[PDB]
C-alpha cells in the first residue's frame, strides 16, 4: 500500500510515486529475479563486468530469503541508503561485506568482494592489472579498520573505524544530496 | 460480479423472517457507505470514464486493487497511466462485461505487455476470441524462436565452417557415389569373351571391385570413427538415425567376408548385395531436401497408417469381389484371392500392367469401380504430405534469415554501448542526465 | 532509456565508499533539476500526453530533439503537429516501451511517410512484427 | 534376377521397369513373376508417385502467380498514363486560368 | 440389450453393417448343400468379406471417410452422370470409327 509505504520508509508520497513508476515501468508485477536485476544494472557499467558485485548486493537487497525483490524489499533498502543515517549506512555496508552474516569479515569474504569489484573496471586499466594488487588492497582495509590485530573485523570493529576518518566521511554524504 | 442484485436478495430474504421463530435475527451490518461517482483514467491523454464499483468486481488486478493509488494526482483528480490507449480499451471491457477479448489487429506482444501490465492474466481470455489469440502467440513463439575434439564436431555438424571441412566434405561426397556407381555397374553382362562364359563385369573383374568396395568401406568406417571420436554425449550419438544408417551400410561388408564361400549357399548373399544400397542414405548429410522429405514423413505419420490400413481393406475387398466374379474361365489368373491382390495393386495405382484382366461383365465392372476407388484413397494423404513439405520448408527458410538479423541487432546495441563508453572518455577530456552516470563512473575510478 | 534505476545505482555505490582509501571522492555533478511535467501533444485535434522523460530517451528523432520546438504554441502550451493522429500513437508507444509496432491495417505508404516525418528508421521495428512490414513493404514496392 | 525367362538381366536393365513404373505408365513388357517382385513393384508405384507430386504443386503456383503478375503489370502501367493525362491536363487548367 | 432407443439403433448404419455381416451365415448354413446350385453360394461368399467394415468402430478416419462421402454426395452424384454421359459419348465415337 502507498500509505504504509509513505509511514515505514522516509520517502515523500510525491517520491514514491515516481519510483514506483520507474520501478514498474522496468519490470512490471514480474518483480525481478536474480537475472534480470544484472541486466539492469549492465545498463550503467559499460567496459566492464557487473554481474559479480549485483550478486553480491541482490542477496542485500533481499530482505527475506525469498527468490525475488518486491517494491518494498527496494524501497526499504534506497530509504536505509539514502535517508537513513551514517550508522545506518556503515551497518548496511558491513553486513554487504560480510557474506555468511555471521558477524565477522575474514579475507576470503572481503577478497571476493574485491575481485567483483574490480573485475566492473573492465578490460583494460590504464595503469598495471595484478592479483596480489587486490590481496594489497584487502591489506590496507584490515589495516585501517581493524584493532583485533586477529586478521577478523567485526560489526564494531568496522563502525568505530570507519567513522574516524574524514575522506570517507565527506564522502558518505554524497547520498544526502541529491535524490 | 453480481452486486447489484444485492438489494434484491435482501428483499427476498423477506420470506424467512416470519418462519424465523429462532429467537435472534442477527444486526444488521450497517457501515459508512459512499455513493458511486465517475473516475477519470486518463490513459495517455485519452479520457475514459467508470464507476468505481465496475474497477472494484476483481481486486486481484492492479485496477482493482490499491495500487492504482500510485498513479493518482491530487491536483487532478485523475489516474495518468503513460500506457497504450488502444489496449487499455480490452482490459475496461473486461472489467465490465466479465470476458476479455482479442483485438485482430493487434501486435500479440503488445498485447502480452499490457496484459502483464495490468495484472490480468492470458488465461482468462473469452472463448468467443481465444483460439485466435492462441494462434497468434504459437506463431509469434516460434518465430521468436575442444582445441581438437570440439573444433571438428563443430567442423562436422556444420560443413561450412573451414575450407578444410569443405574438402572433407565433398570428399566423403565422393566414395558414396564411386561405391554406389560400383554396385552399380557390377551386375552390367559384358564382355563376350568368345572362349568362356558369359559373365557380368562384376565376377569377371572381381579383383578390380574388391579394391574399390574395399576403399570405400574403410573409407566410410574411418569417417564413421572420427564422428564417434568427436561426438560429445557418445550414446545420443548411437541413437541417432544416420548413425543407424552408417552401421547397416558398412557391415553388409564385414558380416560379408566373415562369413565368405567357406561356406556359401546362394540364397544368402542376394540379402548382403541389397543392404549395399542402403548407402545412398548416406547422401542425407548432403541434401537438405532429403533431410526434409524424412522430417515431413515423420511429421504426418498419423497419415501414412491410415493410408496403409484403408489401402490394404480396398485391396482386400476388391480382390475379393474380382477373384469370386473372375474366377471360373478359360485361363483365369485369378486362381486365388492373394493371386487377385496383384490385379487390384495395378489397378488402383491406375499402372495397368495388362498381364491380367478381367474377362467377364462383373470383372469388368468392379475393375472400373477399383480404379477410381483407388483414385479417391489414394488422392487423401497426397495434399497433406506436400503441404508439410512445402511448410518445412519456408520454416527452414526464415528461420535462417531471422538468424541472420539477430546478429545485425547484436551488432547494433553493442555499438550503441561502445558509443556510450566513448562519449564517457570524451566527456573526461572535458546533457542533464549523463552527467550523474559520468560522476558515477569517476566515483568508480578509485580504483586504479 | 534506464533512467530511473539511476538512483539505485549511486545507492549501491554505497559499496565503494568504505573501500574508497583512495583519498578523494569525486564532488557531487549536482546541477538545476526541475520536476518531470506533463506535456500535451496536440495531434490533429487528438490530445497526447505524456512525460517529457519519456520523450527524452531517444535525442536523435523529432521529438527527443529541440525540432520540436518549431511546433510549440506558447499562448495554448500545447505541440501541434498537423498530421495523422493514428500512427503518431505507434510512435508514442515506441517512446514508451522501446519497441516500434506495425498496425496491420495501416498503408504501408502512410506509415513509412509517417516514420520518415518523425525521424524513426523502419530498421528498428520490432521483431514481434517485422516479417509482415516487410511483406507488406516487398507488396508495395512491386506494386509501385 | 532368377527366373524363366526373366528380362531384369541387369541393375540398369531394371530401371526401365522402375521409371515405367514410378510415373504409373505401366507398359507391360517387364512385369514381375515373384511374389517379392510384386511387393516391391507395388511399393514402387506408390513411391514414384509421391516423390513426383513434390515439385507439381511449386510448379503450378509459380506458373499462376507470373501469370497473375503480368497481368496486374500490364494494367498498371495503362492506369499510370491516366494519372499522367490528369496532371498535365490540371497544369493546362493553371496555365489557362493564368 | 443396452440400446437405451432400441429403434433408433436399429435404423443405424452399424446396425444394418453387423446384420449383413452376420446373416451369409445362418442364410448359409439353413439351406445348405442339401438343396445346392454353384450359382448362389459365390454371392454368400462375397458378402462375408463386408464383415471387414466392422472396423469402423476402431479407426476414426474410417469414419470421417463415410462422414465426408455423405457431405458431398451432391458432387459424387455430378461425377457419376458426367462420367456416364463421357462414356456413352466416347463409346460412340470409338465404336463407328473402329
Amino acid at each position: 500500500g502507498l500509505e504504509q509505504l509513505q509511514e515505514q520508509t522516509k520517502f515523500t508520497r510525491k517520491e514514491l510515486q515516481v519510483l514506483y513508476r520507474g520501478f514498474k515501468n522496468e519490470c512490471p508485477s514480474g518483480i525481478v529475479n536474480e537475472e534480470n536485476f544484472k541486466q539492469i544494472y549492465s545498463q550503467f557499467f559499460p567496459q566492464g563486468d557487473s554481474s559479480t558485485y549485483a550478486t553480491f548486493l541482490f542477496n542485500a537487497f533481499d530482505t527475506n530469503h525469498d527468490g525475488s525483490v518486491s517494491f518494498e524489499d527496494f524501497v526499504a533498502g534506497l530509504s536505509v541508503i539514502l535517508r537513513g543515517t551514517v550508522d545506518d549506512r556503515l551497518n548496511w555496508a558491513f553486513n554487504l561485506y560480510d557474506l555468511n552474516k555471521d558477524g565477522c569479515i575474514t579475507k576470503e569474504e572481503m577478497l571476493d568482494i574485491m575481485k567483483s569489484i574490480y573485475d566492473m573496471m573492465g578490460k583494460y586499466t590504464y595503469p598495471a592489472l595484478r592479483e596480489e594488487a587486490p590481496r594489497e588492497h584487502v591489506e590496507s582495509f584490515f589495516q585501517k579498520m581493524d584493532r583485533n590485530k586477529d586478521g577478523v573485523v567485526t560489526i564494531e570493529e568496522f563502525i568505530e573505524s570507519c567513522q574516524k576518518d574524514e575522506n570517507i566521511m565527506r564522502s558518505m554524504q554524497l547520498f544526502d544530496n541529491v535524490i | 460480479g453480481v452486486a447489484a442484485w444485492l438489494p434484491f436478495a435482501r428483499a427476498a430474504a423477506i420470506g424467512w423472517m416470519p418462519v424465523a421463530n429462532c429467537p435472534m435475527p442477527l444486526a444488521p451490518a450497517d457501515k459508512n457507505k459512499r455513493q458511486d461517482e465517475l473516475i477519470v483514467l486518463n490513459v495517455s491523454g485519452r479520457r475514459f470514464q467508470t464507476w468505481r464499483t465496475t474497477l472494484e468486481r476483481y481486486p486481484d488486478t492492479l485496477l482493482g486493487s490499491t495500487e492504482k493509488e500510485f498513479f493518482f494526482n491530487e491536483d487532478t483528480k485523475e489516474y495518468f497511466f503513460d500506457r497504450d490507449p488502444e489496449v487499455f480499451r480490452c482490459v475496461l471491457n473486461f472489467y465490465r462485461t466479465g470476458k476479455l477479448h482479442y483485438p485482430r489487429y493487434e501486435c500479440i506482444s503488445a498485447y502480452d505487455d499490457e496484459l502483464a501490465f495490468y495484472g490480468i492474466l492470458p488465461e482468462i481470455i473469452g472463448d468467443c476470441c481465444y483460439e485466435e489469440y492462441k494462434d497468434r502467440k504459437r506463431e509469434n513463439a516460434e518465430r521468436l524462436m575442444l582445441s581438437f575434439r570440439q573444433t571438428m564436431w563443430r567442423a562436422f555438424e556444420n560443413p561450412h565452417t573451414s575450407t578444410l571441412a569443405l574438402v572433407f566434405y565433398y570428399v566423403t561426397g565422393f566414395f558414396i557415389a564411386v561405391s554406389v556407381i560400383t554396385n552399380v555397374v557390377e551386375t552390367v553382362p559384358c564382355g563376350t569373351v568368345p572362349g568362356s562364359k558369359e559373365l557380368p563385369c562384376g565376377e569377371r573383374y572381381s579383383v578390380a571391385f574388391f579394391c574399390l568396395d574395399t576403399a570405400c568401406v574403410m573409407i566410410f568406417t574411418v569417417e564413421y570413427l572420427l564422428r564417434l571420436f568427436a561426438a560429445p554425449s557418445r550414446y545420443r550419438f548411437i541413437r541417432s538415425v544416420m548413425s543407424i544408417i552408417d552401421v547397416v551400410a558398412i557391415m553388409p561388408y564385414y558380416i560379408g567376408l566373415v562369413m565368405t564361400n567357406n561356406e556359401d549357399v546362394s540364397g544368402a548373399f542376394v540379402t548382403l548385395r541389397v543392404f549395399r544400397v542402403f548407402r545412398i542414405f548416406k547422401f542425407s548429410r548432403h541434401s537438405q531436401g532429403l533431410r526434409i522429405l524424412g522430417y515431413t514423413l515423420k511429421s504426418c505419420a498419423s497419415e501414412l497408417g491410415f493410408l496403409l490400413f484403408s489401402l490394404t481393406m480396398a485391396i482386400i475387398i476388391f480382390a475379393t469381389v474380382m477373384f469370386y466374379a473372375e474366377k471360373g474361365s478359360s485361363a483365369s489368373k485369378f486362381t486365388s484371392i492373394p493371386a487377385s491382390f496383384w490385379y487390384t495393386i495395378v489397378t488402383m495405382t491406375t499402372l495397368g500392367y495388362g498381364d491380367m484382366v478381367p474377362k467377364t461383365i462383373a470383372g469388368k465392372i468392379f475393375g472400373s469401380i477399383c480404379s477410381l476407388s483407388g483414385v479417391l484413397v489414394i488422392a487423401l494423404p497426397v495434399p497433406v504430405i506436400v503441404s508439410n513439405f512445402s511448410r518445412i520448408y519456408h520454416q527452414n527458410q526464415r528461420a535462417d534469415k531471422r538468424r541472420a538479423q539477430k546478429k545485425a541487432r547484436l551488432a547494433r546495441i553493442r555499438v550503441a554501448k561502445t558509443g556510450s563508453s566513448n562519449a564517457y572518455l570524451h566527456s573526461k577530456r572535458n546533457s542533464l542526465i549523463e552527467s550523474q552516470h559520468h560522476h558515477l563512473l569517476h566515483c568508480l575510478e578509485k580504483t586504479t
